[PDB]
RNA sequence: UUAGCUAGUAGGUGGGGUAACGGCUCACCUAGGCGACGAUCCCUAGCUGGUCUGAGAGGAUGACCAGCCACACUGGAACUGAGACACGGUCCAGACUCCUACGGGAGGCAGCAGUGGGGAAUAUUGCACAAUGGGCGCAAGCCUGAUGCAGCCAUGCCGCG
RNA sequence: UACCCGCAGAAGAAGCACCGGCUAACUCCGUGCCAGCAGCCGCGGUAAUACGGAGGGUGCAAGCGUUAAUCGGAAUUACUG
RNA sequence: AAAAUGUUCUACA
């Protein structure tokens, strides 16, 4: 507080630290699902959350949740994550784009398309 | 085949469906002709309900029928021990484990050689230590713990014995340790088959 | 003259630096491998990075000796130290890329012409 | 949670060396020099004008453009030269790629395009020296992937439909 | 080339996100702690303005969302303070 | 004098 004591020893800034550490500063990362499975979110939750366990290029091996309803990912399925942590799950920091490399869109979905990879329907 | 009805960690309703379902897939292996029958078999806090239960079937179209069952099975119904409670799908897990063993013949083999840790002239000499294998096995002994040859043949003809007991023993340990680990196994989720109110009213 | 506990040095870029002889191949009671010969080696030192690893058990042409080789007009020629190429267990063809340091007329036969081919020079 | 570091080290004399001062170097002498006003060591990093943010003070940052520095396959070295220890010079060594008649040779896109690879991701193997600038030349002119332009991309800003 | 002039004809040219609170914009249907949503608080277990579709509406618009990243809000390292 | 534990989510601007 005093002038003196700053003097010796400055304001140390508090060091934030990312919580999406496997995209090391990168908007997404290509990975390859290790695993595909579900997973029950904690309390007050219920559901089987859909998660994929994703080894990425920069070998960071990390769980990815798979939005939207119904999904073709399957083991060795190569995906991009983009990072949004899914409170509900804990340990969970990143998503799967959908739509992207081998992510299907989310099938006969309207609204909030570009969301979940799906083209515009035509009429 | 030897499927295994589990209420994994859910309530004594998901005990209550498993007694529900496992009455179910009685009547439908009875109409389809196939015999079930229970081997192990535990309860919850309730008579009637059913916290897992081990079966056998038979036949080709038992296979079929495990078809027909194996994954989740879902029920759909309001707690009948709980009045108000909210959650009304109790999951099962329906999984096939075909815990096997075949008793391998008695074709055992002996030879007789000097023992280890002599402790004498005599005993320097004398060849009294029996080595037994068990062929089509790889359980090879060799008992030197008595004065004789006889006498160690005959403790080697037990030990063969007692270590086949011990083959058993483990395999059908890592049987139960694979039951148990079903029980964590089944996710509540995608239901391979779904049955509904309290007298599971579908299929 | 390679025998059984011999160290060799490693005229290859396979990664070992020292390998030993552990088996004379080719025969029964048989003593000692010439140049030409091939050898059963274990590695007993390989660099960090390369394509085969300390402990390895495998198979190797001794290619220098320091023993030597003679010729028909009963020239010899010797080596400073002793020398061979690792080769894999089944094919027994050169695992390295690169052959350091001559060789000699012995190897050329179509078991090891990629090893002459390969070698700077061959006395 | 790196506290001690330093022997050409610090200073002096003299000789040598440099375009020039100088431990720059050498010989000898002295025993110093740096360090809590953080030396040494470790990790990270090109610096700046600036950029973003912020009311400001600050915080973050250094892509483009401009000044400075450094580097030019890796490690060294000098030569030539006003100027280099020199991207498209030399010599040596090394790794890699290639040629070979096996003796021995060749090469260096972090120039512009482009290719493969890596990656979430970043473009054409374009036109022209007409302008500006540069080298050489008396000049004409030649050369100039600087540069001017054009191509591709909503990448951004702005305008319009 | 810019730019100008003429010709034809509304022709050739609108999407993206959101609508429980924060935060501008609400209803119906489907679903029934499932499927799913979610930045946080939280939604969903039959009357869901929160899920998914539709109608409507809101915000932006040749862009719109999401992710990453920095500062801000954070007086939450406070010299100002 | 001695007296331990306790099931579950719970609705209501
Ligand atoms: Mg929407
Ligand atoms: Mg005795
Ligand atoms: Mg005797
Ligand atoms: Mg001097
Ligand atoms: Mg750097
Ligand atoms: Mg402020
Ligand atoms: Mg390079
Ligand atoms: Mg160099
Ligand atoms: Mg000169
Ligand atoms: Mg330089
Ligand atoms: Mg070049
Ligand atoms: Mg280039
Ligand atoms: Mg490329
Ligand atoms: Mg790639
Ligand atoms: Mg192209
Ligand atoms: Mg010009
Ligand atoms: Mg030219
Ligand atoms: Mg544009
Ligand atoms: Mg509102
Ligand atoms: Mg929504
Ligand atoms: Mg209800
Ligand atoms: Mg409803
Ligand atoms: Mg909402
Ligand atoms: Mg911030
Ligand atoms: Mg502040
Ligand atoms: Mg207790």
């Amino acid at each position: 507080a005093t002038v003196n004591q700053l003097v010796r020893k400055p304001r140390a800034r508090k060091v934030a630290k990312s919580n999406v550490p496997a995209l090391e500063a990168c908007p997404q990362k290509r990975g390859v699902c290790t695993r595909v499975y579900t997973t029950t979110p904690k309390k007050p939750n219920s559901a089987l959350r859909k998660v994929c366990r994703v080894r990425l290029t920069n070998g960071f091996e990390v769980t990815s949740y798979i939005g939207g309803e119904g999904h073709n990912l399957q083991e060795h399925s190569v995906i991009l994550i983009r990072g949004g942590r899914v409170k509900d799950l804990p340990g969970v920091r990143y998503h799967t784009v959908r739509g992207a490399l081998d992510c299907s869109g989310v099938k006969d979905r309207k609204q909030a398309r570009s969301k979940y990879g799906v083209k515009r329907p035509k009429a | 085949i030897l499927l295994q009805l589990s209420s994994a960690q859910g309530p004594e309703e998901c005990c209550l469906a498993v007694r529900k379902a496992l009455d179910r897939l009685i009547k439908e292996a009875t109409r389809q002709d196939v015999a079930v029958t229970v081997l192990e078999t535990e309860t919850g806090r309730y008579s009637d309900t059913l916290r897992s239960a081990l079966i056998s079937l038979d036949g080709d179209n038992a296979w079929a029928l495990s078809e027909s069952w194996c994954g989740t099975i879902q029920w759909i119904c309001p707690s009948p021990y709980r009045p108000h409670h909210g959650r009304k799908n109790w999951f099962l897990g329906i999984g096939r484990f075909t815990a096997d063993e075949q008793e391998q013949s008695d074709a055992i083999r002996y030879e007789t050689l000097r023992s280890s840790g002599p402790g004498g002239q005599h005993v320097n000499k004398t060849d009294s230590a029996v080595r037994a294998t068990h062929l089509a096995s790889g359980i090879s002994v060799k008992v030197q713990s008595e004065r004789s040859q006889h006498a160690n043949k005959r403790l080697a003809r037990l030990l063969i014995a007692w270590k086949l007991e011990q083959q058993q023993q483990e395999n059908s340990a890592a049987l139960k340790s694979q039951r148990r680990m079903f029980h964590h196994q089944i996710e509540r989720g995608n239901p391979r088959r779904t049955f509904t109110g309290m007298a599971f009213i579908e299929g | 003259m390679i025998q059984e506990q011999t160290m060799l040095n490693v005229a290859d870029n396979s990664g070992a630096r020292r390998v030993m002889c552990i088996k004379v191949l080719g025969g029964s009671h048989r003593r000692y491998a010439g140049v030409g010969d091939i050898i059963k080696i274990t590695i007993k030192e390989a660099i960090p990075r390369g394509k085969v690893k300390k402990g390895d058990v495998l198979k190797a042409v001794v290619v220098r000796t320091k023993k030597g080789v003679r010729r028909p007009d009963g020239s010899v020629i010797r080596f400073d130290g002793n020398a061979c190429v690792l080769l894999n267990n089944n094919s027994e063809q050169p695992i390295g890329t690169r052959i350091f340091g001559p060789v000699t007329r012995e190897l050329r036969s179509e078991k090891f012409m990629k090893i002459i081919s390969l070698a700077p020079e061959v006395l």
